[PDB]
């Protein structure tokens, strides 16, 4: 697994030289798919190794959503040191599997065959994409997840050409997904930033470092947050605010060149508050217009090295879109609003217009790339700044 | 899927 491009031109990819993705390190100047939409699709699912088979997860099931829950909590991505691991709450789990259009043979599971053990998962759910000057009907591919014991067995591939099988049986044959892994071959190249609210903790379980030339009490002075936000007539986010939220965030995507296109109900979906999910804030101005918003999801993550403690509260910038109200305000405001809620640290990629804001409010770079994909699509790279598109 | 992230 090649976390570096330069890792990844010495490697050969067995698996992904077979898909409808350019190669790397080739230059693409045009737009348009690799291969066409197909006109029969194989109806049999894949082989799977003796002894596992399909499954489609109806989480609507409160025993299957734990089942779920407790594979990913147990086998999904850990941090670069092994210290953390993604710990998604089912609740969460709701959300992001089962927005406007979800399918639940689209939440594809692996099991042992004896014991029904859930070993395995990929999920879709279905996007439209504009992407540079097109608009299509797109797949999102999330939580891809192989047990532990089960791992180097060439499971991986078989979920992605299951998946793949079950999304062009719907007449779909574009995806997008995201990775920490350097594979053919990234549309964009993104970098998570990091904020600390509550840096004792950070420095505590080693997430931070204190910087050996700083004191403790240096470091809680530094990143000491205001108790209130101070813009002007900021409020938690009601359910007459969808509209308008719908047409901020639709004009204000316009200005990059890869983004979700929502309808107002995916709006609902994607932005309704929800506690210890999804928080969205609105700028209701003193003529009563909303100008600007704010939202960020709720990630937490296991601390490895001692299970029975709290997880680390992490919160993660989703999408921000201003008119009135400055950006450096907005995110500050995001700020004390996260540290209000008792989150540790809030995360943000340096996409969208992030970057004018991540040095001036004392975020720190942090150690990993997120590369962007799209599948069976082949259009030019992008830098950064306009990926305009936040996945969980 | 998401990367897990921490200051380098
Ligand atoms: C990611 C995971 C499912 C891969 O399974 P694995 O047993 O380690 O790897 P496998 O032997 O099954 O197959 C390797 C193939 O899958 C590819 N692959 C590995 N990780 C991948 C990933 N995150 N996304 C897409 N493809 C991936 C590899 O490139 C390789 O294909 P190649 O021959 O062209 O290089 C597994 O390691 C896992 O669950 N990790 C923790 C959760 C995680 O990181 N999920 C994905 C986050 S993007
Ligand atoms: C993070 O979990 C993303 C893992 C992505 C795995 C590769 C997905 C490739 C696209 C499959 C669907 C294609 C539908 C046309
Ligand atoms: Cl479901
Ligand atoms: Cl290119
Ligand atoms: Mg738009």
């Amino acid at each position: 697994p090649a976390k570096t491009m330069e890792e990844a031109s010495k490697r050969s990819y067995q698996f992904w030289d077979t898909q409808p993705v350019p190669k790397l390190g080739e230059v693409v100047n045009t737009h348009g798919p690799v291969e066409p939409d197909k006109d029969n699709i194989r109806q049999e699912p894949y082989t799977l190794p003796q002894g596992f088979t399909w499954d489609a997860l109806d989480l609507g099931d409160r025993g299957v959503l734990k089942e779920l829950y407790t594979l990913l909590n147990e086998n999904y991505v850990e941090d670069d040191d092994n210290m953390f691991r993604f710990d998604y709450s089912p609740e969460f789990l709701l959300w992001a599997l089962r927005p406007p259009g979800w399918l639940p043979q689209w939440h594809c599971g692996v099991r042992v065959v004896s014991s029904r053990k859930l070993v395995g998962f990929i999920s879709a759910i279905p996007a439209n994409i504009h992407i540079y000057d097109t608009e299509k009907k797109m797949v999102e591919i999330n939580f891809l997840c192989v047990h532990k014991k089960l791992r180097s067995k060439r499971v991986a591939p078989v979920l992605i050409r299951e998946i793949t099988r079950r999304v062009h049986l719907e007449g779909i044959f574009q995806a997008v997904y995201t990775a920490g892994v350097v594979l053919p071959k990234p549309v964009g190249t993104c970098r998570y930033w990091h904020r600390s609210l509550n840096p004792r903790k950070l420095i505590e379980v080693k997430f931070s470092h204190l910087s050996r030339n700083m004191t403790m009490q240096r470091t809680m002075k530094l990143y000491r947050l205001p108790e209130t936000p101070k813009t002007a007539g900021l409020r938690p986010m009601e359910t007459k605010d969808i509209p308008v939220v719908h047409q901020l965030l639709t004009r204000y995507l316009k200005q990059f060149h890869l983004t979700p296109v929502m309808s107002q109900e995916e709006v609902e979906h994607w932005f309704y508050p929800q506690e210890n999910i999804i928080d969205t804030f609105v700028v209701e101005n003193a003529n009563g217009e909303v100008t600007d918003f704010l939202s960020f999801y709720t990630l937490p993550s296991t601390i490895m090295n001692h299970p029975t403690h709290k997880s680390l509260k992490a919160a993660y910038s989703f999408y921000n879109v201003h008119t009135q109200t400055p950006l450096l305000d907005l995110m500050s405001d995001a700020l004390v609003l996260a540290k209000m809620k008792g989150f540790d640290v809030f995360n943000a990629l340096d996409l969208m217009e992030n970057k004018t804001f991540l040095e001036k409010l004392k975020f720190g770079i942090g150690d990993g790339n997120l590369q962007y994909y799209l599948y069976n699509w082949k259009c030019p790279s992008m830098g950064a700044e306009k990926v305009g598109l936040v996945l969980q | 899927g998401n990367l897990l992230s921490k200051f380098r």
